[PDB]
């Protein structure tokens, strides 16, 4: 039930091409997604986009 | 129809619709919840609605 | 000039391969020389790797302004 | 079982199946082994074009 | 002679932290002619090592004494006189980490060479003048023979 | 700590293996970091509210 | 069937096999939270080339 409420509240949000996140009407929620503009699915480090020491050893 | 004994077919629930929203598969969600369930052409008047 | 991202996103890749495989499933001319591949989605992916799909992506910014990008001039990746 | 909660929110679909699962490591990780008695029923409409006329005749 | 290193070692301790494994023991050695210390894993089923033993260790970049550095693939079946005939235990691994020590704050010359024989490690630590010719990703043949 | 002159002429040449970094590796390092940062951005169109809802409800 | 996160539904490339069970590789048990104890898993075959392509890519 908690997840059904969170889905019905959040599902309209989408990341536009100018990298803002706007609601269904067009009001801005965030000017950039999460401050940096980065995907959580591509985080190689602890919530950071790279881990430089591992890449340099690579 | 509903169950196995009626040769019924499965159910896209309220949660698998959410999961298909999460991928951003717009046309797959359209195809599942319209074309392979009940497709129908209406004609809507544009002036009176 | 065009300000949006030069990488083809995964949604643009999915729909360009969808519309192109649908057109090749109907009797459209195939731009690359196919080699006995039958499933039209494979023919669309072979067209995408060789950069010959005749699709222009029109990306709409939410104010109303748009940008036309050819599929052959995006930077596709895995 | 009304219109909204019963038929608009989530509706039953066809071209579907339901079977008990059992493991098989010999497949790749992006393959599923569909039985024959389900794959004879589930169909995909393949439009005839120039690339696959000789396949669909067979 | 494509020898990188050749010295006589003496075993100081056979199993430091208990017999963790059945077939492999973690030797801790030390040399005579130089001030080398040697951590080594050997296969003690095929080649038993006791506590006060004393062996001669050789690390060479090739097994052929004419200096033929051609090694596309090793052949166990072919027979020809090689360097391994003078020895009783021949492994083969890769150097993977040359690393300077951190225990001294300035003006030290002790270097460590970690050589991994398919998982069986070896720390060859000593003065930097002895270890000339070690590089990362070079493939060495260890050779070894007990002395009377 | 090791007394290595930067001209490249000290005699135990194994000492140049300690913290070895070359300009080719610096070029490949910076290109790999730029490529990972460019592929790690939130792609536009991503249904990011649904990802928030599922990543909290799971 | 109880679809918690978005990896409760993925798309595999089917292969037909004689016996009567859906057989997938066991490395994919962690997304579905399947357990092979008589668990059932639904199948959905898309009927349109756009639906195939969106399933295969996304
Ligand atoms: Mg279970």
């Amino acid at each position: 039930y908690m997840q059904r409420r969170l889905v019905k509240s959040l599902e309209d949000l989408c990341s536009q091409y100018d990298l803002t996140v706007r609601s269904s009407t067009g009001d801005i929620i965030q000017f950039i997604y999460g401050g940096d503009g980065l995907d959580p699915a591509a985080m190689e480090g602890k919530d950071e986009p790279l881990e430089f020491k591992r890449v340099l050893d690579n | 129809t509903e169950g196995r004994s009626r040769d019924g077919g499965l159910r896209l629930g309220e949660m698998e619709r959410d999961c298909l929203i999460g991928y951003g598969a717009s046309m797959l969600l359209l195809e599942r919840l319209m074309i392979s369930s009940d497709a129908f052409e209406v004609d809507v008047c544009g002036q009176c609605g | 000039k065009r300000i949006t991202t030069p990488y083809m996103t995964k949604y643009e890749r999915a729909r360009v391969l969808g519309t192109r495989a649908l057109q090749i499933a109907m009797c459209a001319p195939v731009m690359v020389e196919l080699e006995g591949e039958t499933d039209p989605l494979l023919i669309a992916m072979k067209e995408l790797k060789a950069r010959k799909i005749p699709i222009i992506i029109r990306r709409y910014l939410p104010d109303g302004s748009y940008e036309d990008w050819g599929v052959d001039e995006l930077i596709i990746t895995d | 079982q009304g219109r909204f909660r019963g038929n608009l929110s989530g509706k039953r679909v066809d071209f579907s199946g339901r079977t008990v699962i059992s493991p098989d490591p010999n497949l790749r990780i992006d393959e599923v082994a569909v039985p024959v008695h389900v794959a004879k029923i589930l169909t995909f409409p393949e439009k005839v074009n120039k690339a696959n006329i000789n396949f669909l005749r067979k | 002679a494509g020898i990188l290193f050749e010295d006589i070692f003496d075993v100081k301790d056979i199993d430091p932290e208990g017999k963790k494994f059945d077939r492999v023991s973690r030797l801790h050695c030390e040399s005579e002619s130089f001030k080398m210390d040697l951590i080594l894993d050997v296969n003690i089923q095929i080649y038993p090592v006791d506590l006060g033993d004393k062996f001669r260790l050789v690390i060479a970049s090739t097994l052929y004494e004419d200096g033929t550095l051609d090694d596309g693939e090793y052949n166990p079946t072919d027979d020809r006189p090689s360097r391994a005939d003078q020895f009783e235990y021949v492994m083969y691994g890769k150097v993977y980490r040359i690393e300077g020590d951190e225990t001294s704050t300035e003006a030290a010359t002790r270097l460590s060479a970690y050589v991994s024989y398919g998982g069986l490690l070896m720390r060859l630590q000593g003065d930097a003048n002895n270890l000339h010719g070690f590089e990362v990703d070079s493939r060495v043949y260890l050779l070894m023979k007990k002395l009377a | 700590k090791y007394g290595i002159n930067d001209n490249g002429t000290t005699e135990p040449r194994v000492l140049y293996q300690l913290d070895r970094i070359t300009p080719t590796q610096v070029e490949k390092f910076l290109e790999t970091c730029r490529d990972k940062y460019m592929r790690a951005q939130m792609e536009p169109g991503s249904a990011v509210g649904a990802l928030c809802a599922q990543s909290i409800g799971e | 069937q109880p679809s918690l996160h978005k990896l409760s539904i993925m798309a595999h490339l089917a292969r037909v096999k004689p016996h009567r069970t859906f057989r997938f590789n066991e490395c994919v048990c962690t997304p579905y939270n399947a357990d092979f104890d008589g668990d059932e898993m639904n199948l959905h075959l898309p009927q349109t080339e756009e639906a195939k392509a969106e399933a295969l890519v996304l």
